């Protein structure tokens, strides 16, 4: 019956209401503790709803659409959770009136089919009309950056991130393809971007002061076996009697490990990397022949070793290849931070590359880093789609009036029905303004006032609280998150508004 | 105690109210694996559906019925079945026994059943045509997923004509089978990017260097039972471990005995061995050197059903490629569908084959489990269109729900005795068809019940009757007022979906009202 | 037991064990065209338990 409705409206709000502070880059932080005992901290709202694993059956509706959203999207698993909720919410008085929840449901069909239309009208393809080569992804990662503690430092991280993109192919672009490596400790100002791909060295064992940091052309391989002797796991019991044999008995086993030595000798890698840590047997007939080592680097660090060099990973020292090995053009490393910090660079064949950042603490970087992230999605879709929208406010608010004159020719149940839906088109820049301090309520008047004089561009300022239009604030979305974003959020609702009874069996 | 068996009925009737019709209703029902199914057909959620009450059991083995012996239906008698329940209690505060209320069915249903034949005004000539068999499945796929009944048409109909051999003037032997189609779903991609491929799609990795074959036709393939392994007897031959000197001739021994027994396979010509059972590592190396695409299917209910397409059979032994076992594919490719790459298995024309597969594709996941069961349904009123009465045809969507009332209510005066009281409520009881979908169209009660009173009632000073009696339920949502043919979409109701409903519906009731006493235990 | 070098060795030896069942089945045949074999609305059936 309508009982079971009810619940589930509730039940979308208390979804909704965690996602709320986390809308915008100046949003509040959630903080939710796993049954592994593991602290995490995301203003995503992919990776929320992933952790929370709610057993209802139109929550996890909220949370498997947020997958889609990043599936085939990436952007805005927060903004489209919100906006599926809050229909929920403006359609409970609906129900207690008589009014079914089929004709709402019919409602959306055509409201959202009358707002992708609008969609393509308010996108403007531009390429070189009033803007350069270089200045067009220099100006998008200032936009995501301001109103943050790198604001006064902002001039030098965005040269280091327009270069990461350029890196790479523009034809396929991907954020994992990008690494971030901490720096506790030194200037946020003097970090500096890198080509090629780093690892964290964990690896505390002596044998320092040689391997210098200057290398010419090293060779890499990768290594799968452990190159030390000693057995973690099984073991051997011989004894004799003999006095005089206890000389002897105590003596040779490494010998054997000679036999692995003339297969790598002759092959002639500088560099040696492996999945497993290395040992403290041989650190220094490697840096006789230039050959480079470092032991415990995590499996993911490894597998950009393979698209960098073009390596490969060989079980023994006997099939592999010579051919497989590979070369960067210089070697840097750094001991800032009381930590040495291993890097290639130069790398022409590399698809991936990694970029150091620096600060006073691990949480202030904590903080930078995620910010930067914004930014990249904001360079990274510039050149692969050309069709934007402009967004802080702008379009969201164009969409919710032409639904309201539309509606006016429109009679029946489906005039309160899209009102309904362009009222709760409202709660996207609300939690905007709320969260980044601003009231929300002085704003959603005055910003409707010069709404109405015809212009559609007319946005929010995330800076100093005042109207205005985002044009000049440099503030760029595309078109596929705003297009998108109306279906799943539209489809996830339909299917909760149809199910009016809930049955859980246990077993 | 009638009442109460009933009263518990009833509280469970209004969850299969809301089943059929586009602008129904859903129920969520969590298995008990932890994992979410919904679906709109009734058979299947009383199967995952634990009930002890033997009183709803009654229907729930009338619904399989719907379900095995025909493709439709099986939400209409669950909505039969539960009125004929609320109307027989007027008959009981009466003091009207049981005798009469199970007897007045039986008399009604002989008249109903009669009038059934001149219900049928077209017949269906079984042409096969794709644009021919969109009658007939657009109702069944309909009901589910409103707004997709359009693309999904073309896909069913195209899928049906290939599976149908090319015959004439034989109806002795069976054609059609259900088994044959078997749907895949992948993430990603869009309901407009689906196709119609005859075979069976496999969607895992090649395992192997080699993706595809070459675009000869009739390629050989071969379907090996026993896994791949060194070459024992028969016999024993039980391989152990007891010196290390017997070790080196274990490794050293399986790469030549698999390299020879794969070397006279190859020689013969087979581009393509498939293995039911696990894969060697060892097995992988010497494939890639002779061109043999690496093939498996974990699932042994596909290999039946592979011998009927291919030609090939199983073979229970290893490194005996008999060539009279062996099958022929004229085309194997290897292509992308929902994102990642996968062995397409098709073919032109020869070597015609029943099995098909319909490619779906999209971002939701509950989503495709309902379209993949709504093609089952639809490719099982296939069999229905056999001679038993395939053709006839009459207009649903509350058309001849409301038509028969008229027929109804004017044998009741011409039958005399107390079979009066049985025979008006049994014409009462088909309101609620009308009733249902006008409540879950968002339209009000009293709009759409006197509207179709009034359109299937006139006066015409003649016999040969006019107008249109083909007015169904009209969802409404659009246009101005009124309601519309429902013959211009081409939506009606099977004759042999309609007229097999009658008897199980009759037959479901007929057993609660005869059921007076219930003994159970706790449990 | 069955001893074959080559999996087409192993035929030969299972076709041994095989000629007795077929040995068996040349006298079934033989008693269905011995009595109305070419007569027409005749048929032969073997229960076989």
């Amino acid at each position: 019956g309508k009982g079971q409705i009810i619940s589930n409206i509730n039940a979308c709000v208390a979804v909704q209401e965690a996602l709320k502070p986390t809308l915008g880059p100046l949003g509040s932080d959630i903080l939710i503790v796993t049954s592994n005992q593991k602290t995490t901290i995301s203003n995503d709202g992919a990776t929320i709803l992933k952790l929370l694993d709610v057993v209802h059956p139109a929550a996890k509706t909220l949370v498997d659409i947020s997958r889609a959203q990043d599936a085939e999207v990436g952007d805005g698993t927060t903004s489209v959770t919100i906006l599926a909720g809050e229909l929920m919410k403006e359609a409970k008085p609906f129900l207690e009136e008589g009014i079914s929840s089929h004709l709402i449901m019919k409602g959306y069909r055509k409201a959202v089919s009358l707002a992708v239309e609008k969609i393509n009208e308010l996108a403007v393809d531009i390429t070189s009309e009033k803007s350069s080569g270089r200045e067009l992804l220099e100006r998008c990662a200032r936009t995501a950056m301001s109103s943050k503690l790198i604001h006064n430092n902002a001039d030098f991280f965005v040269k280091m991130c327009v270069d990461a993109v350029l890196s790479l192919d523009r034809n396929d672009l991907d954020d994992k393809l990008i690494g971030i490596k901490k720096i506790p400790g030194g200037a946020m100002e003097e970090s500096l971007f890198i080509n090629g791909v780093a690892f964290k060295k964990t690896f505390s064992y002596a044998g320092f002061e040689q391997q210098p940091k200057k290398f010419n052309n090293p060779k890499i391989l990768s290594l799968n076996v452990e190159l030390e002797l000693k057995a973690e796991k099984d073991n051997a019991e011989v004894r004799v009697e003999h006095v005089e044999d206890y000389q002897a008995i105590v003596d040779a086993e490494w010998q054997l490990i000679f036999e692995k030595l003339r297969q790598v000798e002759e092959t002639g890698a500088n560099i040696v990397l492996s999945k497993l840590p290395i040992g403290d047997l041989a650190t220094q007939f490697f840096a006789d022949r230039n050959i480079f080592c470092a032991g415990r680097v995590s499996a993911d660090d490894m597998n950009r070793v393979i698209q960098a060099v073009g390596g490969s990973i060989q079980s023994t020292t006997s099939d592999i290849k010579p051919e497989h090995l590979g070369t960067c053009a210089l070697f840097e490393e750094m001991q800032i931070g009381s930590e040495r910090y291993n890097l290639f660079q130069g790398c022409p064949q590399a698809k991936t590359c990694t970029l150091l950042l620096r600060g006073g603490a691990e949480q202030v970087i904590a903080e930078v880093e995620r910010s930067l992230h914004d930014a990249i999605m904001i360079v990274k879709r510039a050149l692969q789609n050309k069709l934007i929208v402009a967004g802080g406010g702008a379009t969201e608010m164009e969409v919710s009036k032409c639904l309201r004159d539309y509606s006016k020719t429109i009679a029946g149940k489906q005039q309160m029905i899209i009102n309904a839906f362009a009222k709760a088109l409202e709660v996207i820049p609300r939690q905007l303004c709320e969260n980044a301090g601003f009231d929300a309520i002085e704003i959603l008047n005055k910003l409707r006032l010069a709404h109405s004089k015809g212009e559609k561009w007319y946005g929010v300022v995330f800076e100093t609280e005042n109207i205005g239009d985002n044009f000049a604030k440099f503030v760029w979305e595309p078109a596929l998150v705003k297009i998108n974003a109306l279906n799943s959020a539209t489809e996830a609702t339909n299917l909760i508004l149809s199910v009016d009874e809930t049955i859980t069996n246990k077993g | 105690q009638i009442i109460k068996s009933i009263a518990a009925i009833r509280e469970l009737h209004q969850m299969c109210l809301t089943s059929m019709g586009p602008c129904g209703r859903n129920k969520i029902i969590v298995n008990h694996l932890g994992k979410i199914i919904i679906t709109n057909d009734a058979a299947t959620m009383l199967r995952e559906l634990d009930i002890v009450h033997p009183a709803v059991k009654v229907l729930v083995m009338a619904t399989e019925q719907q379900k095995i012996d025909m493709g439709d239906g099986t939400n209409l008698v669950m909505i039969l079945a539960g009125e004929l329940l609320n109307v027989s209690e007027k008959l009981i505060s009466m003091g009207l026994s049981a005798v009469e209320i199970i007897q007045g069915y039986n008399m009604a249903r002989k008249f109903t059943l009669k009038e059934l034949d001149e219900m049928v005004v077209g017949e269906i000539t079984d042409k096969n045509d794709k644009n021919e068999l969109l009658k007939m499945i657009k109702p069944v796929i309909s009901s589910k997923k409103y707004g997709s009944e359009d693309i999904l048409s073309e896909l069913v109909s195209e899928a049906v004509s290939h599976v149908l051999p090319v015959a004439q003037q034989a109806g002795e032997i069976p054609y059609f089978n259900v088994d044959s189609i078997r749907v895949v779903k992948i993430m990603g991609g869009s309901l407009s990017n689906s196709t119609v491929i005859k075979g069976m799609v496999f969607n895992r990795e090649p395992e192997g260097h080699v993706k595809s074959l070459s675009e000869d036709k009739k390629h050989k393939v071969a379907v090996f039972t026993c896994p791949l392994d060194i070459a024992n007897t028969e016999t024993k031959g039980t391989v152990l471990l007891h010196n290390a000197q017997e070790m080196l001739d274990f490794s050293k021994g399986e790469e030549k005995q698999i390299d020879a027994m794969m070397k006279e396979i190859a020689d013969m010509g087979v581009e393509c061995i498939v293995a039911g059972a696990g894969v060697g590592e060892l097995a992988l190396h010497y494939l890639n050197r002779y061109g043999i695409l690496v093939l498996k299917v974990p699932s042994k209910f596909e290999l039946r059903r592979l011998c009927r397409v291919c030609g090939a059979t199983p073979l229970p032994r290893l490194g005996a490629p008999t060539p009279e076992e062996l099958g022929l594919v004229e085309t194997v490719k290897t292509m992308e569908i929902g994102g990642d790459r996968v062995t397409v298995f098709k073919q032109e024309q020869g070597e015609i084959s029943r099995t098909s597969t319909i490619i779906l594709r999209g971002a939701t996941q509950n989503n495709l489990d309902d379209i993949e069961r709504a093609i089952d349904d639809g490719v099982a009123a296939v069999k229905g269109l056999m001679k038993p009465s395939g053709g006839k045809l009459l207009p649903g969507a509350g058309a001849t729900e409301i038509e028969l009332i008229s027929r109804i209510t004017k044998y009741g005066e011409r039958t005399p005795g107390l079979l009066q009281l049985a025979i008006k409520q049994f014409a009462v009881a088909f309101e609620v068809v009308p009733r249902t979908l006008a409540e879950t169209a968002g339209l009000d009660v009293n709009e759409v019940l006197p509207n179709l009173y009034a359109a299937h009632n006139v006066t015409e000073p003649g016999a040969v009757k006019t107008d249109h009696l083909y007015k169904g339920v009209d969802i409404d949502g659009e246009s101005d007022e009124g309601v519309k043919d429902i013959r211009e979409e081409n939506i009606y109701d099977m004759l042999a979906t309609k007229k097999f409903a009658i008897n199980v519906a009759t037959e479901a009731a007929t057993t609660v009202l005869s059921i007076d006493q219930i003994i159970m235990a706790k449990k | 037991g069955f001893f074959y070098s080559s999996a087409d060795q192993r035929d030969k030896l299972a076709a041994s064990e095989r000629k007795f069942v077929d040995a068996k089945l040349k006298k079934i045949i033989d008693l269905k065209n011995e009595v109305c074999g070419m007569d027409p609305d005749k048929g032969f059936v073997i229960i076989n338990q």
